[PDB]
């Protein structure tokens, strides 16, 4: 496993789905609300496959939570950094089509962030893909801290964004253990 | 076939589910260099990945310095509750190693308990097999309100046990936010 | 030979009415409670609605200005213990000529459909005997809120009647029920064409029905599912088309053009004015299952009235042979 320079780590969970799920009798005891899940996390799917994200490489999910890297180049040199934003904006358009059909309301809460990160695999038995480093954790922090039908970015992040035609707003100040208190920016749209 | 995507997805029952997590990550993070981390991370689970082939237990899923793998999969056994618990116990003195070569205070929490669950693959790129059931976030939060070196058991987890193991009070209640809302009685292995 | 039937609608459309009478047909102290709740719920809704009103609606008797103080100082007790007065009270304001004018305004605000049924027999649940009929269990009313399976079967074959709530905040519920599923049985409110949905107070309750058909019809997770129409509520809906005064053409202006089907069939010594409305509104809704879904699904339309077990078991024999 290689180290890199520069990978855009996003994050897209839906906070709004554990309330959704239930184990009814029903519902096949929450088998069907997986359901709806898999009809999501696929529709998440769809747009890897395409032109404009053939750069962007989903590394897992984590429960309702979508994980996507852009910046491994496989498996401006900035630019990816926007490409990344936009399949934030994409995952959107895509969840909001789901609520069309299901008669719901999910948000989605996406935390951005770049920086150095180490691709690589773990794991004897099974071998899985996964990258690892500082930069992976803020960016995270910048999910479960963020807002619905925002992304937060930090300062770093929002200045390249700019550059890049983005504008963004000064959310506050946000703590991250280890690294003490950040302040973070929301992508304006 | 048409309409909605085929979910590779399969209940189960009687089954026991155990989280682990590094105790104070950030404490050797800020002292050991991001690839050194890298290494022992790997270093470690890799040991974790064999025990569990012994002790019978299937690794899920490794979310970074979180280790968790459930037993009673594929094939059904009556001996889940005891297989985690063995996992728990191997499980530490492979991190307690971690403090011989490098950070100190390092120790797993371990939150193991039982019920049925929901294993599979979502979406359609990159599978990754998962659970779902509250059951397994039960385990979750037992595993957040674990305590160092110790395993954190639940109710059920202790009757499918056979009481073979001693235990005592784990006031998970006064922990996690979660055994508490839940109402939920949690024990230590001692 | 086991199917599964979903049960889909607005709020109020009639759903938990028709699952009853497969009840009442391939299939108390509890209930009661609820008859009597229904009845308070109901005359303190008018009441409280006259002086709101615009124009605001007077008494034609001062002297039950007092019950109606009374009425409205027990419309929030948490468990109301019904006395002999209530019943008074509540009659005695049926009765005045001033209230009723404005329950004939009932579609200016919320008010249940039970209203008329239960306020005429007053003196019936106010007995310390009294026994519901078939009749006041399928005019009662109350809120589904989540999902019920019921299981019942027709001449040695299964069925699965899935009963959801209607109402905007329950339908993200429905999804659970969307999957391998046989059938679905769209209710209607056919009579509710000039009132309101509850949720907002301005969204016309007929319109609420279409474009929630449209929702479903062209819902992709439901391509391969045909749904089944049940104008319901159509005893009130020829009422209100006799009464002459709350217009159709006021509500839906395409009206004003419709012409009755050809290929119409309608009841022996029925009014050609009902026909010609009866089938308008069906019209609205096939309109949006012909708009697309080919070959993949159909629609197949119900005139029915949930509360008549009599008209359930006919256009019911006829969801079968479907
Ligand atoms: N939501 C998330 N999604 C994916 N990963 C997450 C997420 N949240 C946290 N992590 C990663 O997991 C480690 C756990 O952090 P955290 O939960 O605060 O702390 P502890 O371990 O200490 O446990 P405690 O909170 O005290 O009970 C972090 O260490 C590291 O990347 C972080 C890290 N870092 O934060 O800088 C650097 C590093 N290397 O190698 O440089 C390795 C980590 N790691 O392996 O987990
Ligand atoms: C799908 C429905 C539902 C309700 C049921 C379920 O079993 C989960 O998928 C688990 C429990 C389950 O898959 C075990 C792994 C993990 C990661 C623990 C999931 C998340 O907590 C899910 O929720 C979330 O995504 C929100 C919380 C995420 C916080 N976790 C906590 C644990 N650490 C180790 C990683 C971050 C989850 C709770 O969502
Ligand atoms: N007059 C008349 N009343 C009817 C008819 N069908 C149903 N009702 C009455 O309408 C009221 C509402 O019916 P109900 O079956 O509760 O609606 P619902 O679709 O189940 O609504 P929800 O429960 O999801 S919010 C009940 O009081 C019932 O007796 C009908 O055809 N005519
Ligand atoms: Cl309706
Ligand atoms: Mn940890
Ligand atoms: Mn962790
Ligand atoms: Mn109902």
């Amino acid at each position: 496993h290689q180290s890199y320079d520069c990978v855009c780590v996003m994050f897209a969970s839906i906070p709004d789905f554990k309330e959704f799920y239930t184990e009814s009798d029903v519902n096949k005891e929450g088998l069907e609300c997986l359901r709806l899940l898999n009809e999501i996390i696929a529709d998440f799917d769809d747009l890897l496959s395409k032109p404009k994200f053939s750069g962007v490489e989903k590394i897992k999910t984590i429960g309702s939570t979508y994980m996507a890297a852009t910046g491994l180049s496989a498996i401006r040199q900035y630019m990816h950094i926007g490409t990344m934003v936009e399949f934030a904006y994409a995952l959107v358009g895509k969840l909001d089509a789901i609520n069309k059909h299901s008669f719901n309301d999910f948000k989605l809460r996406v935390g951005i962030n770049h920086g150095p990160v180490i691709a690589g695999v773990i794991g004897a038995q099974k071998p899985q893909y996964d990258i690892w480093g500082n930069t992976v954790n803020v960016a995270s922090r910048m999910d479960s801290t963020g807002v619905l039908d925002k992304i937060q970015v930090t300062e770093e992040t929002s200045l390249i964004l700019q550059t890049l035609g983005y504008t963004c707003t000064c959310r506050g100040i946000i703590n991250v253990k280890g690294k003490g208190d950040l302040k973070t920016y929301f992508v304006n749209t | 076939d048409m309409m909605f995507h085929k979910i590779y997805i399969q209940k189960h029952d009687n089954v026991s589910i155990l989280f682990a997590d590094i105790e104070g990550f950030t404490s050797l993070a800020s002292q050991c260099t991001a690839q050194e981390l890298v290494m022992t991370l790997n270093e470690l689970f890799a040991r974790f990945d064999k025990l569990a082939a012994e002790n019978h237990c299937l690794r899920i899923k490794i979310l970074g310095d979180c280790y968790y793998c459930v037993s009673g999969l594929p094939e059904a056994r009556a001996d889940h509750a005891h297989c985690c618990v063995e996992m728990g116990m191997d499980m530490i003195e492979a991190i307690s190693l971690v403090r011989e070569m490098t950070g100190v205070n390092v120790n797993m929490r371990v939150g193991i308990h039982s019920g049925r669950v929901h294993c599979g693959v979502l979406g359609l790129r990159k599978w990754q097999f998962d659970v779902w059931s509250n059951d397994v976030t039960l385990a979750n939060h037992m595993e957040a309100g674990g305590k160092a070196g110790r395993i954190h058991i639940t109710k059920a987890t202790l009757s499918y046990l056979n009481g073979d193991y001693e235990v005592e009070p784990g006031c998970g209640g006064e922990r996690n936010a979660y055994l508490k809302e839940h109402s939920i009685e949690t024990f230590l292995i001692l | 030979a086991t199917h599964r039937l979903l049960l889909l609608g607005a709020g109020e459309s009639g759903k938990s009415t028709i699952v009853k009478q497969m009840r009442i047909l391939h299939v108390k102290a509890t209930k009661v409670q609820d008859i009597k709740n229904n009845l308070k719920e109901a005359i303190e809704t008018i009441v409280a609605a006259m002086s709101n009103l615009v124009p605001p609606v007077e008494l034609a008797n001062p002297e039950n200005q007092f019950r109606v103080d009374y009425i409205l100082s027990v419309m929030n007790v948490p468990d109301f213990d019904f006395p002999p007065e209530f019943y008074e009270h509540a009659k005695a304001l049926w009765e005045d000529e001033g209230v009723r004018a404005c329950y004939e305004r009932s579609n200016e605000y919320q008010l249940i459909d039970c209203a008329q049924y239960f306020l005429d027999k007053i003196d019936v649940i106010k007995q310390d005997d009294y026994v519901p009929s078939d009749q006041d269990l399928l005019r009662c009313r109350v809120l589904t809120s989540g999902i019920f399976e019921t299981k019942f079967q027709v001449d040695k074959v299964n069925f699965h009647m899935f009963d959801v709530g209607g109402q905007r905040d329950e339908r993200r519920k429905w999804i659970q029920c969307f999957n391998d599923v046989t059938a679905i049985i769209f209710v209607v409110a056919s009579s509710s064409y000039n009132m309101v949905i509850r949720e907002d107070n301005q969204t016309n309750r007929l319109q609420e029905a279409l474009n929630l058909f449209k929702s479903i019809w062209n819902n992709r997770w439901l391509r391969t599912i045909s749904v089944i129409l049940f104008l319901n509520k159509q005893d009130l809906l020829a009422e209100k088309v006799l009464a002459g005064k709350s217009k159709i053409e006021d509500y839906f202006p395409e009206f004003a053009r419709y012409t009755t089907p050809e290929d119409a069939t309608p009841e022996p010594g029925e009014d050609p004015r009902v026909t010609r409305a009866k089938y308008f509104i069906r019209d609205e809704f096939l309109r949006i299952s012909t708009a697309s879904g080919d070959g993949r699904h159909y629609c197949y339309p119900h005139f029915t009235c949930a509360v008549d077990t009599e008209n359930i078991r006919r256009v019911f024999n006829d969801c079968r042979d479907i």
